């Protein structure tokens, strides 16, 4: 469902008409947005910045509004929100480990999703991944907030976001993960 | 003439001689030096059939991007714009010329970059409206990269979006941007990405 | 004198490179015996895995491990890696005066450049006026470098500048 | 099948294969005593010369060279030869192609020296050892004698068809996912390959395209798997 939606989507080429689509997307994902958000990114956005073929079809302007959307739906799937449409209700039944807070399924993804962020700003290999990078860390500003939480359990992008210092106020904001004293510090660290 | 002028060029820029480099006790002239070669420059070409001068300001070029140098190279594109502030060298010859020829894209990753700060300080450049055509070509020299290069020259040639986010930008105030609309029509037939 | 075999080796355009087996390997090996002229057994994987991945180009690395050790370079924010490759950002600790680090951002391995950028000058050096003349000598030395090298032509010249210029 | 024969009162595929009850020696009798005029079928006989008659005339003489070699290390040694009607195939085998040679001087040479052909000698042992090994006989001495003392004519280094081993039932196994480490019917067997070399089951490894002109009967006939040739590889020309 959500392929073949994106990939009918990845032929706008009118930044209007891109916002407009996108919108609507995310409008329909409801009553499902949970686990349809979740199998998105997991499927989606690690195909969608390791293979040449993804690199080239993200590579439009089109591309910026796909992690508004998934900033989006991310918050919303964080918050407390059942959603349990009865529609829906017999056929959410799967068993999956993710490939990995807590150990609930939505935590890990969200960490999953850390971690893709983490690895396409990797080094020796400037495709246009690090600009969808980019523009998903320009498109988390925001308020309440989880995108990098930053929680004292496990949380490791803080430290990636030393590596957002190689792309400033929105610095100042991305890295005010958790007020936290180690989180101070890497806030000191990206404030030179 | 021109081939002399330029070897005469040459000769009074290639000041730099290794000679007897060690570590001897052998005893800013980077500005007034400076001023001496361009007004010495400006002399000899006045009188040397100026109609033909743009076509020597390409054969500028060719000494341009000669040597490696990028403390020297800044030098020359710092003086060289000096003596257009002067009235002489027009600024849309010697741009045009610049840039084309010489484009190196990722082959001098920094003579990419001083070329692009001297461009854009040099951007004002005021003309009729047939300035936007340089545009033209700069998309040209973006259309040749893969936006998969490197992860180090990133914000370095990142001039480009730099310079030409500036000029769209001071449109408002550098040159009418509809011109610039169907300039850029050379890039995209109404939707190319 | 014998070109006979030379016209004949030219005609030899036809792929059935095995005429000449049955044609000179039965008194080849009738008179000379060494059916075994190397029983040595040959068997290496030519390319299994090779490969730094962990660091810059390593010329560099060797360049900078024969500087004097009065030169420390560190790492600045992560903006040469592999292109660039370098970002000199060096200390001249030693019994001379300190003074402010220099940039000397380099290009990739082929060297059609050197590594004076001095982004970080325009305040560091305007400030002080004896910096300023130290940044007056250094450039002037710089601009009578031909063709400065990577690390050893400019660090060697912005120290012999630094310590020169005391005046 | 190459008995583009005139109509005759018989098929030549009976004819051939009664032709095995023949006399004891001497083929050149023997092609005056069946037959000798209905064989040609084309001008460009030379196929193979090239390409099959070196190939048999060398599996003959291992064949001869192989009877003094009676105490190998093995119970069967090298091969039997306990058959006789493979040999009668080859009988037949080496007269169509004296009959050959009696129409294109392009015949199967001694590949040595010194012819003085001297193919008769070979088959009168042959056929020596055939009244020894026709059917319900056993094998003899004067044979024995006859073929250890070798001539100016006996070459060696056979290709022997065969194909590499894989016994790693439970015992040892050299290889890895890739990285194969490195250790023919139609000759074709050069020291290092420079053309297609069509990999496949057991030793062929021929090329694709051959180089042929009129033997495409081979080609078309191997187009399919193969006897222990169903493994057509596709192992690179990466020579050395």
């Amino acid at each position: 469902f959500c392929n073949n939606l994106i990939k009918e989507l990845l032929k706008e080429t009118r930044k209007e008409h891109t916002l407009r689509a996108v919108q609507l997307l995310y409008s329909i994902f409801c009553l499902d947005m949970q686990q349809v958000t979740l199998v998105l990114l997991g499927h989606i956005l690690p195909g969608l910045l390791t293979d040449s073929s993804k690199w080239h079809s993200l590579m439009d302007p089109p591309g910026t509004a796909l992690a508004k959307l998934a900033v989006w739906c991310a918050l919303s799937s964080y918050s407390s929100h059942k959603g349990q449409a009865s529609s829906r209700q017999k056929k959410r039944h799967r068993e999956d480990i993710e490939d990995y807070n807590m150990r609930d399924p939505l935590n890990r993804v969200l960490a999953n999703l850390f971690l893709l962020i983490s690895s396409i700003l990797g080094s020796r290999t400037a495709g246009p991944h690090t600009q969808f990078v980019q523009w998903f860390m320009e498109e988390c500003v925001g308020c309440l907030e989880q995108d990098s939480r930053g929680s004292i359990l496990q949380f490791m992008p803080f430290t990636t976001v030393s590596e957002l210092v190689k792309v400033s106020p929105k610095v100042v904001l991305a890295i005010t993960d958790l007020s936290l004293p180690l989180g101070r510090q890497v806030a000191a660290k990206a404030i030179a | 003439m021109e081939t002399q002028l330029q070897s005469i060029f040459e000769e009074v820029v290639k000041t730099e001689i290794i000679e007897e480099a060690f570590p001897g006790m052998f005893m800013e002239d980077e500005k007034t030096k400076l001023i001496s070669c361009l007004a010495a420059f400006r002399q000899f070409w006045s009188g040397l059939s100026q109609e033909s001068h743009e076509q020597c300001v390409q054969w500028i070029v060719k000494f341009i991007h000669g040597q490696h140098s990028p403390k020297r190279i800044s030098f020359l594109y710092d003086c060289l714009a000096m003596a257009v502030e002067t009235g002489l060298l027009p600024p849309r010859m010697v741009c045009e010329s610049l840039i084309n020829s010489d484009s190196l894209e990722w082959e001098r990753t920094q003579l990419w970059a001083l070329t692009f700060k001297l461009v854009r300080k040099i951007i004002g450049g005021v003309d009729y409206k047939g300035v936007r055509d340089l545009l033209k070509a700069i998309l040209e020299k973006i259309l040749t990269i893969p936006n998969t290069v490197s992860s180090a020259v990133v914000q370095q040639l990142l001039a480009a979006r730099e310079v030409i986010a500036y000029i769209l930008e001071r449109n408002a105030c550098l040159l009418p941007a509809y011109f610039a609309v169907t300039e850029i029509r050379k890039l995209y037939p109404e939707g190319k990405l | 004198q014998p070109l006979l075999d030379a016209v004949l080796a030219n005609i030899r355009s036809p792929v059935f490179n095995h005429s000449l087996y049955r044609t000179f390997v039965p008194a080849m090996m009738a008179i000379h015996g060494p059916p075994i002229v190397s029983p040595v057994v040959c068997s290496r994987k030519r390319r299994f895995e090779e490969d730094e991945r962990q660091s810059i180009p390593n010329v560099l690395q060797g360049e900078v491990a024969r500087l004097d050790p009065k030169f420390l370079v560190n790492l600045d924010p992560s903006h040469c890696s592999n292109n660039g490759t370098v970002h000199l950002i060096c200390k001249l600790d030693d019994k001379d005066l300190p003074s402010v680090p220099p940039l000397e951002l380099s290009v990739p391995a082929d060297y059609p450049a050197q590594s004076p950028m001095w982004i970080d000058r325009q305040w560091q050096y305007d400030a002080n006026p004896f910096l300023q003349s130290v940044h007056r000598c250094m450039t002037s030395r710089l601009l009578q470098l031909p063709d400065k090298h990577s690390v050893t032509a400019l660090l060697n010249t912005w120290a012999q500048s630094i310590h020169q210029a005391c005046l | 099948p190459h008995f583009l024969n005139t109509p005759d009162k018989s098929p030549g595929d009976r004819l051939a294969e009664i032709c095995a009850k023949i006399t004891d020696v001497d083929i050149d009798k023997v092609m005056i005593n069946l037959k000798t005029e209905e064989f040609v079928l084309d001008m460009n006989t030379l196929q193979a010369l090239q390409q099959l008659l070196q190939w048999v005339g060398d599996f003959v003489l291992y064949l001869l060279v192989s009877l003094p070699n009676q105490g190998s290390p093995l119970r069967p040694g090298h091969s039997f030869l306990r058959d006789g009607t493979s040999l009668g195939m080859l009988r037949e085998l080496m007269v169509v192609i004296r009959i050959w040679g009696l129409l294109k001087p392009s015949c199967l040479p001694v590949y040595t020296a010194t012819s003085d052909d001297s193919m008769s000698l070979l088959f009168r042992l042959l056929t020596k050892l055939w009244i020894c090994c026709r059917d319900e006989g056993a094998a003899s001495p004067a044979s024995d004698g006859l073929v250890s003392r070798l001539q100016p004519k006996q070459p060696l280094r056979l290709r022997f068809g065969r194909a590499p081993t894989l016994p790693s039932s439970t015992s040892t196994l050299q290889l890895d996912g890739l990285t194969r480490a490195p250790g023919l019917h139609l000759g074709a067997y050069p020291t290092e390959e420079c053309k297609a070399c069509t990999r496949c089951g057991c030793v062929t490894m021929l090329k694709s395209p051959n180089k042929t002109t009129a033997v495409t009967q081979w080609e078309q006939r191997w187009i399919k798997n193969c006897l222990c040739g169903g493994l057509w590889r596709r192992v690179p020309l990466s020579c050395s």
